[PDB]
């Protein structure tokens, strides 16, 4: 379903919300689609860093 | 094709209480001394 952390769009009802935001709300969109990227980056590195650990300290 | 005069939205993806929140903005819809230097033997040894 989720791209990297935003959900899939749909083209008809997309086109209609971004049409109705205003220039001063873009920032604001920018910022929080760079928070959802970096928390699933961060998620997916903790998985990875978790597991190389219990190796770590079972060796 | 989704960019909209000059602004380059063109890179999306494309395809209790249960509040309701709108997608693409989401809002709500050691050492033990020693005798000496101890004070004896300083006072002592009547040989």
């Amino acid at each position: 379903q989720y791209y990297r952390g935003l959900p899939l769009y749909e083209k008809n009802t997309l086109l209609e919300r971004l049409k109705q935001l205003t220039p001063n709300e873009i920032k604001e969109l920018e910022h929080l689609h760079d928070a959802v990227f970096v928390n699933t980056g961060l998620q997916n590195v903790r998985k990875v860093r978790t597991k190389k650990w219990k190796k770590y300290w079972q060796y | 094709x989704x960019x909209x005069x000059g602004r380059x939205x063109x890179x999306x993806p494309x395809x209790x209480x249960t509040x309701x929140v709108t997608x693409l903005x989401x809002x709500x819809x050691r050492x033990y001394l020693r005798f000496h230097x101890x004070x004896y033997x300083x006072x002592x040894x009547x040989x």
